[PDB]
């Protein structure tokens, strides 16, 4: 029952600052964690296949990083694009849980 | 290419069933045990359960125990959901999702509302 | 040199799904093709129904790959690179090792000329190309059928002798015995044991069980 928390339930950013979402799980999910980000009323498309390596299709300015206890989602520049919810899962074991949600917005 | 194409949207009242279908193509639908992902207004994502694709033996997650059925057709390459017993708690979105290679790949959603 | 453990690996490779090549014209090299792509895919059928004491570890590593979620994250693991250490659900820090792609190979190369030029092929180095990558899942799945899903001892066509050298220099052990068991790779052939483990999610994977001597 691995829970996972992220810290900046709220965000407001400009539309060339960078930006840093973290989790925080309440176990040891040594490697695996993802970041999905929902736009306007659509489906969580993914970000990162793995804390580390991100996703390909994604621009590069995400950069992931992390492990074991402290996750760390990074985006480098914020475009019209990098805008909506972004939540955190582990997939380590079952049950799989989220993050509270990160909605940004613009500044 | 890997689409996972969901039912519409539905309005019910509370005490009636529901059937929400998904269907999967683009792979061998029996690789990938198919996965359920329910959403809800304001709250966060929640993952409640999986269906095998090969002997059809599900398993729930201990919040969505009861009620819930999962099931699907081999044949069809299509796999659905019942929930029956609708309440007014029973509101939202529900994604049907397999294991990508991290992640999971999420169909459009079913907002399923039941009002009165 | 006392073998007193087992250090269970875990060997992947990246199968294709193959999509029924909807294409008329048997020319040689398109049927050519056709009959590798057909030994491919009954190699993979025979594994399936291959998988559908000494060998305790591999039994109970294959059993935990058989759960839920672990392929993926097996597959998560190696995914950028061909070797990972994977922490499975129950504890055991695994080493998996990606040996072969083929679905790469297969995809990329042959499945746009067979779908968009309705297979007309043009050179004849794609066929030997594509019998040499197969024939090593080929030889694996027939070294399965005949030993009944457990082999011993490993073959050069399970795990060769440069995958095996990276495999040892990878244990969690001392150098002296990682100097011994790179000296002796004949004699920690002929002293494990290649458990066939499960065909799920579009990969194959086997267990490579290991020797460890704590006694040197």
């Amino acid at each position: 029952d691995i829970q996972m928390t992220q810290s900046p339930a709220s965000l407001s950013a400009s539309v060339g600052e960078t930006v840093t979402i973290t989790c925080r799980s309440s176990g040891n999910i040594h490697n695996f964690l993802t970041w999905y980000q929902q736009k306007q009323g659509k489906s969580p498309q993914f970000l990162v296949y793995n804390a580390k390596t991100l996703a390909d299709g994604v621009s590069s300015r995400f950069s992931g990083s992390g492990s074991g206890t402290q996750f760390s989602l990074k985006i480098n520049s914020l475009q019209p694009e990098d805008f909506g919810i972004y939540y955190c899962q582990h997939f380590w074991t079952t049950p799989y849980t989220f993050g509270g949600g990160t909605k940004l917005e613009i500044k | 290419q890997i689409q996972l194409v969901q039912s519409g949207p539905e309005l019910k009242k509370p005490g009636e069933t529901v059937k929400i279908s998904c269907k999967a193509s683009g792979y061998t639908f029996t690789d990938y045990s198919m996965h359920w992902l329910k959403q809800a207004p304001g709250k966060g994502l929640k993952w409640m359960g999986w269906i095998t694709t090969e002997t059809g033996e599900p398993t729930y997650a201990d919040d969505f125990k009861g009620r819930f059925a999962f099931s699907l057709e081999t044949s069809a390459s299509t796999a659905y959901l019942q929930i029956n017993n609708l309440k007014n708690e029973d509101t939202g979105i529900y994604f049907c999702a397999r294991y990508y290679y991290g992640p999971f790949y999420w169909g459009q959603g079913t907002l399923v509302t039941v009002s009165t | 040199a006392l073998r007193t453990g087992w250090y269970t690996s875990v060997i992947t490779i990246e199968l294709s799904n193959i999509k029924e090549n909807k294409c008329n014209g048997t020319d040689a090299k398109v049927k050519l093709i056709k009959q590798e792509l057909d030994k491919y895919k009954n190699a993979v059928t025979e594994l399936q129904l291959l998988m559908q004491s000494a060998i305790a570890s591999g039994v109970a590593v294959c059993k935990v790959l058989h759960l839920e979620g672990e392929v993926n994250k097996i597959k998560s693991a190696l995914l950028s690179t061909n070797k990972a250490v994977v922490s499975l659900s129950n504890g055991v820090s695994v080493l998996t090792f990606k040996v072969l792609d083929l679905k790469n190979y297969i995809d990329k190369q042959l499945l746009p000329i067979l779908n968009k030029q309705s297979c007309s092929i043009s050179n004849i180095e794609t066929v030997i190309e594509f019998q040499q990558k197969n024939n090593r899942l080929l030889e694996i799945t027939r070294e399965f059928s005949v030993n009944a899903g457990v082999t011993t001892p490993v073959s050069t066509y399970m795990l060769t002798n440069s995958e095996l050298l990276s495999l040892i220099n990878d244990m969690p052990i001392t150098n002296d015995q990682k100097k011994l068991m790179s000296n002796n790779v004949q004699i920690v052939r002929q002293q494990s044991y290649s458990i066939m483990c499960i065909i799920k999610e579009e990969v194959l994977a086997y267990v490579v069980q290991l020797p460890l001597y704590g006694v040197i």
